[PDB]
RNA sequence: CGGCGAGUAGCGCAGCUUGGUAGCGCAACUGGUUUGGGACCAGUGGGUCGGAGGUUCGAAUCCUCUCUCGCCGACCA
RNA sequence: AGCCAGGAUGUUGGCUUAGAAGCAGCCAUCAUUUAAAGAAAGCGUAAUAGCUCACUGGUCGAGUCGGCCUGCGCGGAAGA
């Protein structure tokens, strides 16, 4: 198991993700993070700060 | 062709004949009225 | 099925069926179904004759019923040695002398009336006929 | 993009791999669309015509080893209510866990019209006299809303409602953050059966096309499947059949329509509203 | 009019063009164009009334030229217009809808008696009087 | 299909020998005591005896056949 | 009983405004042109139509039709 943060995802029951570690500790043993930005995980909606986290690319305009 | 024990004149082009002791009913208008017994 | 309220005896002797008619007319109306053969009518047949007499005439008009049971034939169940008493009450039957009218029909022309009774006669085990009205 | 197949490949197992390859088949063309259902937990796959739809899965037969079977939508259809009852009671008096747990609520859920706006479901608070204080106004609504999910008419959610409660009693420390919340549910579960409420169906409208005169060919196959034939749109040659047929009698629709019209049709359909279902066809639901 | 091959009795809606639900393919069973029959008949609604259920008698030759014979309203819907009560029977001998005299009904029976097929003018009015007692209505006398 | 055993309120039972008044213990509900549920200390509402009968001074009671639930045997070859 | 013919004009018969227009459902089943032809008889059109009949011409040209009460029979009636 693994936690997803932000707001807004695209998972339906069988999608490819890549899980990284680092627990969240509000659940006793849900022990990872899904690296949002891994092979189907769409870019999270409208992060204008900390775009390294969550993989959102350069507000060009 | 239906067997019965009661033929009944169903169509109006139903005819009654008695070919060889047996009462046949032949509707030339309709195969679904064709019957014999009686 | 039509069956008596508050009889005197539950169980009745066997009896035979000899003789001729009592009610030999059309009396209440004009069109009737008269018994020519002699046989026994059970009550469900009397229900099923009428129940398949309404939709012949599509519930309209009036139909008069002259007859009724109160010959309770009893019948033993399956697997009995003969006699521990009489059988159990199973089903009402109504004896017929030859010549009694059974159903009387009114409010309809004779034209549908001679056509509505042919569906009735095969709901009775006896033979019947159709009698129209007689004066005096 | 109007013909469709589906998947139920042993009902959970093969679906954990195969749908990603549809997206790997979706870069091939932007016409490779799928319809995701979570009413039925299925993905209904489209195609183009006679040539594409069988080699859609036949490429997945040799290169992916899938076990897909063409399926049908089996849905929840809707539910609605019929009449009202203004005497139920939220009578619980549980004791353990702490100080006390008493509740009491009189639950009156009211029938609104089937043709309504999104104000067709509401929590109309009509409390009086301080029999229930105003620090209960979300949780009495929270106890009410929880029974919408597993409403025991074979388990379907239900709409076109409105609740107008009247009467209750509450103690000092007995009535809690939970006491009305269960009282506004299990008692509201008993306000549910006594209306003889109605099962529904997701009404769609028919737009099957016709060359010039083909009404003498379709007059069976849609009239078995609930057709309310409201006419045509008439042109010089192309005229179109227009009726009203809900979703869940498209069981074998797309693969049997060309069996009828000498092999010449292309249907389209669109979903509008909620109408009711009698118990003869509601018998085939449980 | 030629012999009866694609001869129908039609046009449930005169004032509304393309009667698509009831009629629909009733001209379309031959496949005959409705796009020119409307513009021919929009040119012939200039002198007669509109928005009334007026039928048509349409016959085509073997070379796509078609011919209409339009007429007055029929007698069983004349009660809806000459009396002003857009109603029907339900059960006609046991119904009341309205009452109109024959002296009030005859004002259209000047305009239609040239158009119908009869030999006595007061007897083609009797195609409305006996109609009226058969369609739920009574007539004043 | 057939003995013994009964049906008295939501629940379970004396009233039945030898016909005469429908009570009783614990629930729903409310109050006293306490700061409050529970307990104790006391009450209120709850049936006209599954049902149809006849009988009769009046029927749960007296008898008969049915609805239903128990229970007893349903055996030799 | 046939042999060749009309075998309808009016008008979708207001319904049911279902697709119902001789002819899905309730009922009402007027009459005119008339020598005569049910605002419908069997089908049959998705509904028109198509095809036929009643009711009615010319011809052939002598008996012909449906029930009733009855005689003796046919069907119903398959077993090792």
């Amino acid at each position: 198991t693994s936690y997803i943060g932000g707001e807004g995802h695209n998972l339906q029951e069988h999608s490819v993700i890549l899980i990284r570690g680092g627990r969240v500790k509000d659940l006793p043993g849900v022990r990872y993070h899904t690296v949002r930005g891994a092979l189907d995980c769409s870019g999270v909606k409208d992060r204008k700060q900390a775009r390294s986290k969550y993989g959102v690319k350069r507000p060009k305009a | 062709m239906k067997v019965r024990a009661s033929v009944k004149k169903l169509c109006r082009n139903c005819k009654i004949v008695k070919r060889d002791g047996v009462i046949r009913v032949i509707c030339s208008a309709e195969p679904k009225h064709k019957q014999r017994q009686g | 099925m039509l069956q008596p309220k508050r009889t005197k005896f539950r169980k009745m002797h066997k009896g035979r069926n000899r003789g001729l008619a009592q009610g030999t007319d059309v009396s209440f109306g004009s069109f009737g179904l008269k018994a020519v053969g002699r046989g026994r009518l059970t009550a469900r047949q009397i229900e099923a004759a009428r129940r398949a007499m309404t939709r012949a005439v599509k519930r309209q008009g009036k139909i008069w019923i002259r007859v009724f049971p109160d010959k309770p034939i009893t019948e033993k169940p399956l697997a009995v040695r003969m006699g521990k008493g009489k059988g159990n009450v199973e089903y009402w039957v109504a004896l017929i002398q030859p010549g009694k009218v059974l159903y009387e029909m009114d409010g309809v022309p004779e034209e549908l009336a001679r056509e509505a009774f042919k569906l009735a006669a095969a709901k009775l085990p006896i033979k019947t006929t159709f009698v129209t009205k007689t004066v005096m | 993009p109007v013909i469709s197949i589906a998947v139920e490949p042993k009902t959970k197992a093969d679906q954990e791999k195969m749908g990603l390859a549809l997206g790997r088949l979706a870069k091939e063309d932007p016409s490779f669309r799928v319809w995701t259902d979570e009413e039925s937990n299925q993905t209904i796959i489209a195609g183009m015509g006679e040539l594409h739809l069988d080699i859609i899965v036949d490429r997945m037969k040799r290169e992916f080893n899938v076990e897909a079977n063409v399926g049908k939508p089996q849905v929840a259809y809707r539910e609605t209510i019929r009449q009202k009852v203004t005497d139920v009671e939220g009578k619980h008096a549980k004791q353990s866990g702490g100080r006390g747990q008493y509740g009491h609520v009189v639950i009156d859920m009211y029938p609104l019209e089937p043709g309504s706006n999104p104000k067709g479901y509401e929590f109309i608070n009509d409390i009086k006299g301080g029999v229930i204080p105003g620090e209960y106004i979300p949780a009495v609504d929270k106890g009410i809303q929880e029974q919408l999910k597993a409403g025991p008419l074979a388990g379907y959610p239900v709409v076109d409602m409105g609740i107008r409660l009247h009467f209750g009693s509450y103690h000092d420390v007995d009535s809690s953050e939970l006491a009305f919340k269960l009282a506004a549910s299990i008692a509201f579960k008993e306000g549910f059966k006594k209306a003889k409420p109605v099962l529904l169906e997701p009404i769609m409208k028919v737009e099957v096309e016709t060359p010039e005169e083909n009404t003498g060919d379709v007059i069976g196959d849609l009239s078995r499947r609930r057709g309310m034939l409201k006419g045509q749109e008439s042109e010089v040659t192309g005229v179109k059949i227009h009726a009203e047929v809900p979703l869940s009698e498209m069981f074998g629709y797309a693969t049997q329509l060309r069996s009828l019209t000498k092999g010449r049709a292309s249907y389209t359909m669109e979903f509008l509203k909620y109408d009711e279902a009698p118990s003869n066809v509601a018998q085939a639901v449980i | 009019a030629k012999k009866v091959q694609a001869y129908v009795k039609l046009q449930v809606a005169a004032g509304m063009a393309n009667p698509s639900p009831p009629v629909g393919p009733a001209l379309g069973q031959q496949g005959v164009n409705i796009m020119e029959f409307c513009k021919a008949f929009n040119a012939k609604t200039d002198s007669i009334e509109k928005g009334l259920p007026i039928p048509v008698v349409i016959t085509v030759y073997a070379d796509r030229s078609f011919t209409f014979v339009t007429k007055t309203p029929p007698a069983a819907v004349l009660l809806k217009k000459a009396a002003g009560i857009k109603s029907g029977s339900g059960k006609p001998n046991k119904d009341k809808v309205g009452k109109i005299s024959r002296a009030q009904l005859q004002e259209i029976a000047q305009t239609k008696a040239a158009d119908m097929t009869g030999a006595d003018i007061e007897a083609m009015t009797r195609s409305i009087e006996g109609t009226a007692r058969s369609m739920g209505l009574v007539v004043e006398d």
